[PDB]
């Protein structure tokens, strides 16, 4: 079944798929951008996990008034990096 | 000593009692915890009342009310084999009731027809849903119908029946809806065993209840009232078991496709239509569990079981042109779904727990939880569907995209916490250079895989 | 150009949010949830 | 026209295209990275819009000397998050 | 020495010991 239009054919699609797999799949999951490292390298996530569990609990307890306030608190914590690093300090 | 069982009743009303106490605690802590944080908030707005600007009125202004002032506080005889034997004996003794139902289901599966069908119907309609220990007449009527069906099968298994002759069997060996096959009685040249097993298990259950001492206006309304309002109830959550069962049901459903067809190379449109029906059933079950609707779940179970029985035992052989006995894939499908029906009926009978959870993937922070969460997130079109069904069938105070953002934030935080816990579990040396063996067996696989892929 | 695009999109979203006020912490109604949730699930199932 | 090399064929490309569409197209527009929320959740963009309109106006008025200074001001505003949140405060 | 918290023992605690105190000097 050879000679299936071998005019720069299967080799081109092979190179294209190799390039797209190398650039998109393995590269993205293998290394991290310098913007991400500031979020990934938190030394202690106990406080953030406690806040998220607390907002889940207050949502469950049918107290939607405080859920919005806790979400705003989390948004502000994730916005300002100084407050994030201060809040994430170990012990 | 037949009296000596009624004393058990007292410990029963003690058992629920103590768990009721836990329920009280499981409430009281919440009624403190929430108000506790409220007090903290009441402190913060009092501390920085001269710094904040604008007053949050709308929800958009509420999301963006964060400021520095609310963060200005510090965050702070005896053998193991004997034990297993005793456990399994106790489990069998306490679960003969469901063992009999499983045996009836199996003997329906491998004796397919319209002669045994009343056994699964009664088992999965009357006794299974009967909250207060189904009465004696229930067992007696399955007894009577059991000897009736076995005697009928034996007398119809004689050789002078017209359908038992060789010529008739040869002429009607490929028709999936023949008279004998429809009635459920045929040659059965191998053996008939599981009917005997079911009958003897049912007699053993009768003997066990006799030993225990429980053998001795609008009846349907009374039954419904007893089912909905039991004087004794427990609090257990079994939704993940149902999810596992119906996911493996989906897996065996989609992996075996030729069994539901037949050339037979073309995949029929019926396959995809039933497949979409199964997906809709999964979504409906999730919605009913999330909304805590017992009546809706009961109606859904009744319609689903009736539809499945009619479908499998009437119309599937019509499409597939194969006998129901020789359709082992459908047999396993029916057995698994019947087990799911048993679990769901148990859940309906014992009611719904008052308190749910966020997800059964974040209660513990270990390697197993990390792997399960990673594989759950990595597969596409799974996180999105669940995160939409949440906020589609639950009451919140945030829009859809805000719910998505909150779920993503929780996922990231849980992943970081679990990674930190894993790192703490396995200590690292004090600046010692990494060993050669770990470097070897973490470096060679990567290079080998890359070269192989290239 | 990219910065202006982002800023204009943010401003227009803020203006749209201000145009349609939101309730004071009231839970979302059932109807908006229904016709914002069913279309997404139906589309996802159809695509799959 | 069936049996067009059905040796793990059309199902493989179908799974691949489903996976790539799920990972790339729908997921990206579906959720947001934690790095993006710092910029998307500005409560009031009036000042930034005014600065951009002003730099456009000064470029139109043939005063390229101040356009570079305004661009530097915008770059510094987008660099430091504390100045960004301070400048973006409502009212 | 009066501002830092915790003592780095394992590798994870050493990699994330960054604080402001050691950046309080001119680069030249």
């Amino acid at each position: 079944f050879l000679a299936k239009v071998f005019k720069g054919g299967v080799i081109a699609v092979y190179l294209s798929v190799i390039l797209v797999v190398g650039r998109g799949l393995v590269r993205g999951i293998f290394t991290t951008s310098p913007s991400t490292v500031m979020f990934t390298e938190l030394p202690n996530a106990d406080h953030l996990l406690k806040i998220c569990l607390d907002i889940y609990l207050v949502r469950e307890a049918k107290d939607f008034m405080l859920e919005q306030d806790l979400f705003a608190k989390l948004i502000f914590l994730f916005r300002s990096p100084a407050t994030l690093i201060e809040w994430t300090r170990m012990s | 000593a037949n009296r000596g069982a009624v004393l058990k009743n007292q410990l029963i009303e003690k058992e629920m009692k103590e768990q009721n106490e836990q329920q009280k605690a499981k409430f009281n802590d919440i009624r403190r915890r929430t108000e506790a944080i409220r007090e903290r908030y009441q402190k913060q707005i009092e501390r920085g009342a001269a710094e904040r600007d604008f007053e949050p009125v709308t929800y958009g202004h509420a999301k963006r009310a964060g400021d520095y002032y609310m963060f200005k506080y510090d965050p702070e005889q005896k053998s193991s084999a004997t034990r297993l034997l005793n456990a399994v004996v106790n489990c069998i003794g306490a679960h003969t009731d469901i063992l009999c139902y499983f045996f009836a289901i199996m003997t329906q599966v491998m004796t397919g027809g319209l002669i045994t069908l009343p056994l699964p119907l009664m088992s999965l309609f009357w006794g299974n849903l009967s909250n207060p220990r189904p009465s004696k007449f229930f067992w007696v009527t399955m007894i009577t119908y059991t000897e009736c069906v076995i005697v009928i099968k034996f007398v119809c298994q004689f050789a002078f029946m017209p359908y038992n002759s060789i010529t008739w069997r040869t002429e009607h060996q490929m028709d999936p809806m023949s008279l004998d096959k429809l009635f459920g009685v045929s040659q059965r040249d191998s053996f008939a065993l599981w009917d005997i097993v079911l009958l003897f298990s049912l007699f053993f259950h009768r003997y066990m209840l006799r030993k225990l001492g429980l053998w001795k206006s609008g009846p349907i309304g009374r039954f419904i009232h007893q089912l909905f309002h039991p004087k004794f109830r427990y609090i257990r959550d079994l939704y993940p078991i149902m999810f596992g069962i119906d996911v493996i049901c989906f897996l065996i459903m989609t992996f075996g496709y030729s069994a539901f067809g037949e050339k037979a190379s073309r995949i029929p449109v019926t396959l995809v239509v039933m497949l979409v029906g199964m997906t809709l059933a999964i979504i409906i079950d999730r919605a009913l569990y999330l909304r805590k609707s017992v009546v809706g779940k009961l109606i859904y179970q009744v319609l689903m079981i009736a539809f499945l029985h009619i479908w499998v035992f009437l119309v599937l052989p019509n499409m597939t042109r194969r006998s129901a006995i020789s359709n082992h894939v459908a047999q396993a499908l029916y057995v698994i779904k019947s087990c799911y029906f048993l679990v769901s009926a148990w859940q309906i009978r014992n009611g719904y727990p008052e308190l749910c959870i966020g997800n059964l993937l974040t209660h513990s922070y270990g390697m197993t939880n990390m792997i399960a969460f990673k594989v759950f997130m990595n597969i596409p079109f799974l996180f999105e569907l669940r995160t939409a069904i949440d906020w589609t069938w639950t009451d919140t105070s945030m829009p859809l995209f805000d719910f998505f953002n909150m779920e993503n934030f929780y996922a990231h935080i849980f992943n970081i916490k679990c990674a930190r816990q894993f790192e703490a579990a396995y200590p690292a040396p004090r600046g010692i250079p990494k060993g050669k063996l770990v470097k070897y067996m973490m470096g060679f696989p990567i290079i080998i895989g890359v070269v192989i892929f290239i």
